[PDB]
DNA sequence: CTCTGAATCTCTTCCGACGCGCCGCGAAAA
RNA sequence: UCCGCGGCGCG
């Protein structure tokens, strides 16, 4: 039905009416015993009409309506992505669902997710009704709907009651791997955005760029048990593609850990011997000794015996006070030697994997949560930030570029003299430019990586530099060597879309100003990469669908 | 010097390169095209007159009647754009066409006319272009994106060897006509040449050659080269050209004139060729073996019996030579072929084609292009000739002819629009050359082979189609009807042309909705250039080759603006300086260079011309007269980068801003960030939302002024003067004494759009920005629009931003925001939605809106008025009623017992149901306007009379001010005339206006002027009277509503939106972000001066994104506000004007050899005071895109403001209080708010409506539908196991009605047990398959 | 219509447990084909079943 | 010199992620 | 009001 008593016609009806018209006309035509030409033409018209009714469009031009649209047949309703099978039978739309944008929840634990209050109310309304009937406050479901709409203060308390242990499945579209759906035990937050634990953001492949995700709630006791047992984020911490752990600290937490464990040769309070990590905490929180001070502290470590008993040992050893602070949160079974290093993402991954392989799941979960908290805290206290002065430009760059300019100039003259061919000259120009790039990159890394420092005796010493970008890239927290190379040194010798190197180097760095022709050359690779990345998803999804549908039968 | 408005707030520049060409009007690409489409033109190369000349005259095929066209006229539109949009109709103009019908006498000549009839026929409607470059088609605002289609012409392209094995390349030649069928020539791996039409089945090529009057032999003479043989005394001789032996091995001796010399077994070296040349060898004698295996060139016939022997193309042999010798042909003609050059390909084609004459080829082509029908001489001939060699079905447009002549290196630049046989032969020749290797393919995506087709051309083509439709209509009319009892308006029919135009402008893929978020969106949408649409290409098949940036795109298409996603590369943008050629190719400006010196003359070059020259770019440095500084200058020769001497350059790049479009040019410090994030930032600027208040960007690029000016968002005074009246709604300007038209009122009025719904449901408002008695120059901005400040574009706000990982709240691009900005409302926005209710003639009475409504509480009714419409200014929540409408139920008969029971229960058993309109779920706000419309003849309620009454008083006061102005002017003229003679000025001023008019000046010429002025008063009186009464008619008249609708009502609901956690928040340079925490003001970090930081960005984004622009901007912003504070403090200190003039003068003078060179000594003290007032907290900075502020100048600016030079300052933690160990970057950043409001996307369904077809829940928030649990999630559950959860999902929460009902009862009861059941969707499938004529059933039932 | 693609005689009632001509309107009439009009009185669900 | 089988060519068919959001608009049928 | 088709963006 439509407005004003009008109607919209389902496509099947038009085809059926056409077939009825033709059939009745043929019946009345045969009744009158007309010559064979008329009946044969009419019956072939009926044949084509029923052909369209069944599988419109398979043979010849499909019959079309006033909207010049190719009309849907019975066959067309089954075949295709829009057909009954793919659209309806699999992927039925479900009740008790919501969707919202995500927000980092730092204060959360590993397994509890923040949920907007309004969404919780709507999703659990059946349970609110049930408990309200249980407490007798609402005599009828009408009353329950009233008070739940009237948001009486008791309703919120009931809502806290019902969600006390009821997990929710949480999905981010599109699911790419079985880690794409996880169950959390919710907590209530104000606002209209789902708070997520930072760690699992890697597993969900989320990036908090205004990306949306959805929530469903199981209903049966059975489904709740599957959620708590199977889908709980505390379990399944190891990816099924490969045994490597999926919950890996990255970005800010890695930065905080690396800044915390790093040493500086001269710092406030260095040299003093301290009884234990407790007093190390006292010293630093009193601001009496900097985080990077190298001191001697007493520590204790434990190890499983042949029977698994944690035999203890203790001694005095050199330690940065920050690493001493770290030793608090370590579980009781870890050996100390692992922490004794400049922690990076690879090291931290090895660390968490270590405590998983040695101690139980609960120690690893607790350890991950505590390392999360501490990493964020001391990264905050770090104040590590990037300034315009950080991308220091090596003075050798002007010299190296000068040398390369001469080398290319003389080579070009040699080509103009007829001594070398165009292709040969092209190749050797590429070679000399590559050599220049290597030289300048090496020089820039050498300048950046080390800083001049003063010792206790005032003598010149050298240490790993504390330049912000260097520590950001070295720690592995959202960076690598290529980007820092492009930041201040040569950008390189990338190619045209055909793959040919343009033979004219991208000279300046991003701190310097890329010239118009330079930048416009630089954009070709960017456009090609963006287009390829955008277009790959279709084929990747298709390949996945085929593979899944081939392998769906097997079961141990 | 500077204008008054620019004097208000002068934006300091840093550009070093001097500017030459001012930025052209941004909207040209639309306006110029429609001008070419709509204005009169006698020559009429392109336009409506061109269409009329291309269709009319139309003559009866064998009669004595003719219909000829004279002229076209466009009538004035019924409504203006404002009236049109408020009414909600098409802003159209009528096409009036002068038409003549002529009838001849029967006697020859045909020109012996005997009767004519002439009149102006109405010819439908055309949507007219608005001054801001948009269409108003259905009350809505719509725009056309121009299409970058493949240019008509001829293209030679290879498959690069993918299709065939061994990488063997197969070449193709393709002809693209502007309208009609295509034509392709292709090479098969067997090196045979084939032709095809409209991608039908392949054919041998020469048949088309045979299709024309071209027998085999003559075709051979055209295509190949000849060789002559003679047989004398059983000795074979042939003529020689030395170049022929290039590439041949000397297997046999070479002898001539008694001289034998050849390197037997070796190649014929060039030395041998030169020796033959110097010997001048004309003929040589060859053995029988050489002529064996050769192919004859022509047929040979013997007269001994009258028989034909060894027809052409037949390969010679001993028997053939004996036969020809004995028969008597002493002269033999063959063709010459080499494997390296002059391939035998045509010979093989002639050996393979089954056809033997013109008829057989025509039969073949008929059999090919139309299967399933019998061949026939006349029909085949007719369809062939009309398909290819007639303007009826085929026309290579003028641009096509130009491209064609250029491709085949002809001399003529113009020619026929229809193909010719010699052209086909030339195409064959060129293709054979390409396959031989003496030619080159052409890049398909080279921008010289793409053409920008604008609005006018598309509308012209559609109108031409409609015209041919009406042409057949009138043809059959004239053919059938009598000749002297009719008149052209009878013959014509407007419906087809009008339908075609309307369908093109409404439903075509290239007529999408015109988005109106911010003026930048306006400009970038109107300047967008797309490759989609008709005749273009589809999204799902565009390969990477089309999408990549070709080197010819320089200065013509910006690499940056192009959208991300599946549309990447296919939707380009037009650069700032580029413009469209006459043929439709892309032009760019350049500066001519001479004697190593560039000069100010400007050339416009197309792509192909640019290919020839060698041009250097703006990074090159110039001095004095513009002489090149560096000896070796980098250029762009022939599409590749290199360096040359000063003497070798041809043209120089017009300006540093050449390569970038508007959207990306608005980004500061573009040359410091990676192209990926720059592209994303330029794209994402377009989604900014106008805030309640606007603030200028501290760091700008200088384009904001131009972008705002050209964009139609702002009101621009058409004539300069001094402002007479200022009000929030209207502005009144008084023009200058030298500006008035002779005999004019001299006063202008503008009405400001106050609060109306945008196209994207945002808010459009305008603010007066001038003071009383303010002088105004022409082109000055008179009313700031949304996202605009004093004529400067202002998308977002300036915020104090510090980079530090302050807590977990910045984990991935997550922005943590101070409550201080929420309290100041810096980011609040306003949204306006609309709701509609429609009245239609239901059975047993139409739907009626009324105050009374059953089953509704009293308070809800009280919100409505007596008419049933909410009062303006009443807040509404979700689900409240706005328009109280009821609808008759029909008969709804009940038995007397049931009716009595209903009466006992109450007022039930009524045949009227509720149909009132309610607020959509979750929506809330306040009502700002109610619009009502009603079919003519239907009564208008008191409310509608009320709105119409306010309308009429507004119109009446407008015209009353108009008449008072005109009375003032006319009586000023009266007083001036009286002063000029018979002066009674004191009495005139004392006496009322009637005495001014009545005075008779003793019948002088001054008295004649007084009488003329009285007549002027009279005529203006009647003019205003008739215009006002016409306005009353149009307001009072009914409405052309949809059929079946008696009356409609529309209500506008306005709501105010604030920053909310989870909302998205933009920063240009691609710094995306979600707001993740609102902190109380006392927790954020602060500086030693106690000022807290508003936004804490995650530093981790910068190193991996290489958005090093943003940090730079931050530092620059830090300097800007610094200066402002001092200026601010220096205003608070209330010190001398002169010393602050000194300070600001130093601030502007700080630039190292910048171009601006402002001199404050020329400013009056009021100007300096006003400037300082604007300069408080400001000091805007303009940095051109690639001629921007070097870091050194930013350091100098920082040191001027006493800020630390490093740009990193110490901070204190709000909650802890000790210093952060390392200094933290603190600065000022321009942050935007994006349309992705978190409170709009958040949604929760639980239980609700179900789709009728499959009982599944609906989809979409607007209909309160649930989410979709797609197949991906099915596999996700499948992997984990959790089979029970999946079953619960599928059976209860989605499909099984019985199961979900039982489950609902269980949950209400507290029992949580599953009740499985057969999904109804599967039953649906079972029935559907059962409809196919297939038995499907369950087993073991 | 009397014999159309939505015929009540063929595909069932237009409303749950209500005859086409309204002769019977009580649940006790379950499974009764109206003599006056000939339409079986049952649930509207059969409009999904009967082909 | 002719007939049959084998192999290629020519035509036809199928199909290229997915989740939303937004926007607009149906009729020679009544 | 719940129907269908086309275009646009987000992730
Ligand atoms: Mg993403
Ligand atoms: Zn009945």
């Amino acid at each position: 039905p439509l407005d004003g008593g009008r109607f919209a016609t389902s496509d099947l009806n038009d085809l059926y009416r056409r077939v009825i018209n033709r059939n009745n006309r043929l019946k009345r035509l045969l009744d009158l015993a007309a010559p064979d030409i008329i009946v044969r033409n009419e019956k072939r018209m009926l044949q084509e009409a029923v052909d369209a009714l069944l599988d419109n469009g398979r043979r010849g031009r499909a019959i079309t309506g006033s909207n010049k649209r190719p009309l849907k047949s019975l066959a067309d309703m089954i075949k295709g992505k829009q057909g009954r099978f793919r659209q309806n039978l699999l992927g039925k739309r479900v009740d008790y669902s919501g969707r919202s944008v995500i927000t980092v929840g730092p204060y959360l634990r590993l397994h509890q997710c923040g949920l907007p209050k309004k969404m919780a109310l709507e999703l659990f309304k059946p349970f609110i009704y049930g408990k309200l009937e249980l407490r007798g406050l609402a005599t009828t479901i009408k009353a329950a709907k009233k008070m739940v709409e009237r948001e009486e203060a008791v309703v919120w308390d009931i809502l806290d009651e019902v969600i006390r242990e009821h997990p929710v499945l949480l999905n981010r579209a599109p699911t790419l791997h079985r880690l794409g759906i996880q169950a959390f035990e919710p907590v209530l937050i104000e606002g209209k955005a789902i708070q997520l634990h930072p760690l699992v953001c890697a597993a969900y492949n989320a990036d908090f760029d205004g990306d949306q995700m959805a929530v469903h709630v199981p209903l049966t006791l059975e489904a709740q048990l599957e959620a708590r047992a199977l889908m709980m984020s505390t379990n399944n911490i190891l990816s099924p593609a490969n045994g490597e752990p999926i919950i890996v600290p990255s970005q800010d937490v890695v930065l905080g850990l690396y800044y915390m464990t790093r040493d500086c040769v001269n710092a406030k309070g260095e040299g003093m011997v301290l009884t234990g990590p407790k007093e190390a905490e006292r010293l630093y929180r009193s601001g009496l000794a900097s985080l990077h001070a190298r001191v001697k502290v007493r520590i204790t470590e434990y190890e499983k015996d042949a029977n698994g008993e944690l035999v203890a040992k203790t001694s005095l050893k050199d330690t940065t006070v920050g690493r001493a602070i770290l030793w608090m949160i370590v579980p009781k079974g870890l050996p100390y030697s692992i922490v004794n290093q400049a922690l990076g993402k690879k090291a931290i991954s090895k660390m968490l994997n270590t405590c998983y392989r040695i101690l139980g799941l609960k120690p690893t979960v607790i350890f991950a949560d505590q390392i999360m908290y501490t990493g964020f805290a001391y990264a905050a206290r770090s104040g590590a930030s990037v300034g315009i002065d950080d991308m220091v430009i090596p003075e050798k760059k002007h010299e190296i570029i000068s040398e390369a300019e001469a080398e290319v100039a003389e080579i070009q003259e040699q080509f103009q003299s007829g001594l070398v061919t165009a292709g040969e000259r092209y190749n050797k120009v590429i070679d000399i430019w590559a050599a220049a790039n290597d030289r300048v990159s090496k020089a820039m890394m050498d300048n950046l990586q080390t800083e001049t420092v003063i010792n206790r005796d005032g003598q010149e010493e050298k240490q790993v530099s504390f330049n912000s970008i260097y520590m950001m890239a070295d720690s592995g927290a959202r960076g690598s060597a290529a980007q820092i190379r492009q930041l201040a040194g040569m950008r390189g010798l990338m190619a045209k879309p055909d793959g040919s190197i343009i033979e004219t180097p991208i000279t300046a760095n991003f701190r310097e100003g890329l010239n118009v022709l330079q930048y416009f050359i630089s954009t070709h690779g960017a456009r090609k990469g963006l287009a390829d990345t955008a277009l790959k998803t279709a084929n990747s999804g298709y390949l996945t669908r085929r593979l899944v549908d081939v392998a769906q039968d097997l079961v141990v | 010097v500077y204008s008054y408005t620019e004097k208000k707030r002068i934006r300091k520049d840093f550009g070093k390169r001097p500017q030459v060409l001012d930025v052209p009007y941004l909207l040209s690409i639309q306006l110029d095209s429609f001008q070419k489409f709509i204005e009169q033109d006698p020559e009429g190369q392109y336009g409506l007159e061109a269409a009329f000349r291309s269709v009319f005259p139309i003559q009866s095929y064998s009669g004595n009647s003719e219909l000829q066209y004279v002229s076209y006229r466009l009538g004035e539109p019924v409504f203006d754009v404002q009236e049109c949009q408020i009414r909600g109709v098409t802003y159209s103009a009528p096409l009036r066409v002068k038409l003549r019908l002529v009838i001849y006498e029967r006697e020859a000549p045909e020109g012996t006319v005997k009767d004519i009839k002439e009149q102006e026929v109405y010819m439908g409607e055309i949507p007219l272009m608005t001054d801001n470059g948009t269409f108003v088609i259905n009350g809505t605002e719509r725009v056309i994106v121009s299409q970058l289609h493949r240019s008509p012409g001829v293209f030679f392209d290879s498959d690069k060897g993918k299709t065939h094995s061994s990488g063997k390349v197969l070449y193709n030649a393709r002809i693209i006509p502007y309208r009609g069928s295509w034509l392709d020539f292709e090479f098969d791996p067997k090196d045979n040449l084939f032709v095809r039409i409209d991608r039908r089945r392949k054919l041998p090529a020469t048949i088309i050659l045979r299709a024309l009057n071209y027998t085999t032999e003559q075709i051979l003479d055209l295509f190949f080269e000849k060789v002559i043989f003679e047989i004398r005394d059983n000795k074979l001789q042939m003529e020689l050209v030395p170049e022929r032996l290039r590439g041949e091995t000397a297997s046999f001796d070479i002898e001539a004139n008694g001289k034998v010399y050849v390197e037997k077994g070796r190649r014929i070296t060039a030395r041998h060729i030169r020796q033959l040349e110097k010997d001048d060898v004309k003929l040589i004698e060859v053995p029988v073996e050489y002529i064996a295996g050769k192919v004859v060139a022509k047929d040979y016939i013997d007269e001994s019996t009258g028989e034909l022997i060894c027809a052409a193309n037949m390969e010679l042999s001993l028997d053939l030579l004996a036969k020809l010798s004995q028969s008597g042909h002493k002269r033999i003609e063959t063709l010459f072929t080499n494997d390296l050059d002059h391939g035998p390909y045509i010979s093989e084609t002639l050996r393979v084609d089954p056809t033997n004459d013109r008829l057989s080829a025509l039969v073949e082509i008929y059999r090919m292009m139309r299967p399933g029908e019998p061949p026939t001489r006349e029909a085949a001939e007719s369809l062939f000739e009309n398909l290819f060699f007639s303007e009826d079905r085929y026309d290579l447009s003028a641009v096509g002819r130009m491209k064609f002549n250029r491709s085949l290196l002809r001399e003529e630049i113009e020619g026929s629009g229809i193909l010719s046989k010699d052209d086909i032969i030339d195409v064959m020749k060129k293709l054979i050359d390409i396959r031989n290797g003496k030619g080159e393919v052409d890049d398909i995506d080279h921008l010289g082979n793409r053409r920008i087709r604008s609005v006018g051309e598309m509308a012209e083509n559609q109108f031409r189609v409609g015209l041919v439709r009406v042409e057949r209509a009138v043809k059959e009319r004239l053919s059938l009807g009598d000749l002297d009892t009719l008149m052209p308006q009878d013959m014509i029919n407007a419906k087809p042309i009008s339908a075609a135009v309307k369908e093109f402008f409404g439903s075509s893929q290239l007529s999408q909705f015109m988005d109106q978020n911010n003026p930048l969106s306006e400009i970038t949408h109107k300047r967008r250039i797309s490759a989609l649409g008709p005749g273009g290409l589809t999204r799902e098949r565009a390969g990477f080759e089309v999408r990549d940036v070709h080197p010819t795109h320089y200065g013509r298409v910006c690499p940056i603006e192009t959208p991300e996603g599946p549309n990447i590369g296919l939707i380009n943008s037009l650069s700032v300086y580029a413009q469209t050629n006459e043929y439709g190719f892309l032009e760019t400006p350049y500066r001519k260079v001479t004697d190593g010196v560039v000069t100010d003359e400007i050339h416009y070059l197309s792509a192909i011309e640019e290919g020839n020259y060698v041009i250097a770019q703006a990074n090159s440095n110039l001095d004095e007269e513009g002489h090149f500084v560096e000896d070796l200058v980098t250029c762009r020769s022939k599409g590749e980068s290199s360096l040359f001497s000063r003497d070798q350059v041809d043209y120089m790049d017009v300006s540093t801003q050449q390569v970038v479009s508007v959207g990306a040019s608005l980004i500061p410090f573009l040359e410091h960030d990676d192209a990926n994030r720059a592209l994303m930032g330029a794209n994402m600027q377009r989604q900014a939302v106008p805030t309640l208040r606007a603030d200028k960007p501290l760091v700008g690029t200088g384009m904001e002024r131009a972008v705002a000016v050209d964009s139609g968002v702002t009101a621009v005074a058409k004539r300069g003067g001094v402002v007479q009246y200022v009000d929030a709604s209207r502005i009144v300007i008084k023009v200058n004494e030298d500006e008035m038209y002779p005999g004019e009122a001299g006063i202008d009025i503008y009405n400001l759009t106050k609060y109306t719904r945008s196209n994207q449901n945002t808010c459009i408002n305008q603010m007066p920005c001038v003071s009383l008695g303010e002088p105004v120059e022409r082109g000055d901005v008179l009313a700031d629009g949304p996202s605009t400040d004093l004529g400067e574009l202002a998308l977002g706000q300036n915020m104090r931003v510090a980079f530090m990982p302050w807590n977990g709240y910045n984990f991935e691009d997550s922005i943590l925001v101070s409550e201080r900005v929420v309290q100041e409302d810096r980011f609040t926005t306003i949204h306006i939605q609309e709701l509609a209710c429609v009245s239609r003639d239901t059975k047993l009475g139409p739907e009626e809106i009324t105050a009374d409504i059953p089953n509704v509480g009293e308070a809800a009714l009280s919100k409505l008025d007596e008419s049933g419409i909410v009062y303006i200014g009443a807040e509404v929540t979700g689900g409240d009623i706005l328009v109280g409408k009821v609808t008759p139920k029909g008969e709804t008969q009940l038995t007397p017992e049931e009716k009595l029971l209903r009466a006992i229960f109450g007022e039930k058993a009524s045949d009227v149901k509720d149909s009132s309109l309610r607020v959509p779920n979750g929506v809330s706000g306040t009502v700002i306007d109610v619009q009502v419309f009603t079919r003519d003849g239907v009564e208008k309620d008191k409310r509608a009379l009320e709105i119409e009454e306010m309308q009429l008083k507004q119109a009446k006061k407008d015209l009353s001010e108009e008449l008072q102005i005109l009375e003032a002017g006319l009586f000023s003229r009266i007083r001036a005339v009286l002063v000029a003679g018979g002066v009674e000025a004191e009495k005139l001023d004392k006496l009322p206006r009637d005495r001014w008019l009545e005075l008779g000046l003793t019948d002088e010429e001054k008295q004649n002027q007084l009488e003329q002025l009285a007549e002027q008063y009279d005529e203006l009186k009647h003019e205003f009277e008739k215009k006002l009464e016409a306005k009353r008619r149009k307001i009072t008249q009914g409405d052309d509503l949809a059929p079946g609708v008696l009356k409609i009502v529309k209500v506008y609901l306005a709501v105010k939106r604030r920053i909310q956690p989870g909302d998205k928040m933009a920063g240009r340079h691609g710094n995306k972000g979600v707001i993740s925490k609102i902190n109380p003001i006392e927790d954020m970090p602060y500086d030693e001066n106690g000022t807290p930081v508003d936004i804490v960005l995650n530093p981790l984004g910068v190193p991996s994104r290489m958005n090093i622009g943003q940090i730079l901007e931050t530092h620059l912003g830090m300097a800007a506000k610094g200066i402002g504070d001092k200026i601010n403090a220096m205003l608070k200190q209330q010190q001398e004007v002169a010393k602050l003039r000194e300070f600001i003068q130093r601030a502007y003078d700080l630039g190292a050899d910048v171009r601006q060179k402002v001199d404050l000594s020329t400013f009056s003290d009021e100007e300096v005071m006003r400037l300082a007032e604007n300069l408080r907290k400001g000091m805007p900075i303009a940095t051109p895109v690639f001629d921007g502020a070097k870091e050194a100048e930013i350091k100098e600016l920082l040191k001027l403001g006493d800020l630390p030079t490093s740009g990193q300052i110490r901070l204190y933690d709000g909650r802890t209080g000790e210093q952060f160990e390392r200094p933290v970057t603190v600065g000022y950043m321009y942050m935007l708010k994006l349309n992705h409001l978190v409170d709009d996307k958040m949604h929760a369904r639980s239980t609700g409506s179900y789709s009728l077809v499959t009982q599944q829940p609906l989809g979409g928030k607007a209909q309160f539908g649930g989410q979709r649990f797609g197949e991906m999630e099915v596999w996700a559950l499948e992997a984990y196991g959790a089979a029970y959860t999946l079953q619960e999902m599928l059976t209860v929460k989605s499909d099984d009605v019985n199961g979900r009902t039982k489950m609902y009862k269980n949950i209400v009861d507290g029992n949580h047990q599953m009740e499985p059941g057969m999904p109804e969707s599967f039953n649906v499938l079972l029935k559907e398959i059962r409809s196919l004529g297939i038995n499907i059933e369950l087993e073991d039932e | 219509e009397r014999d159309g693609l939505f015929c009540a005689r063929i595909f069932g009632p237009v409303k749950d447990y209500e005859c086409l001509c309204g002769k019977y309107k009580r649940l006790k009439h379950r499974g009764v084909i109206c003599e006056k009009c000939g339409v079986e009185v049952t649930q509207t669900k059969v409009r999904r079943e009967r082909m």
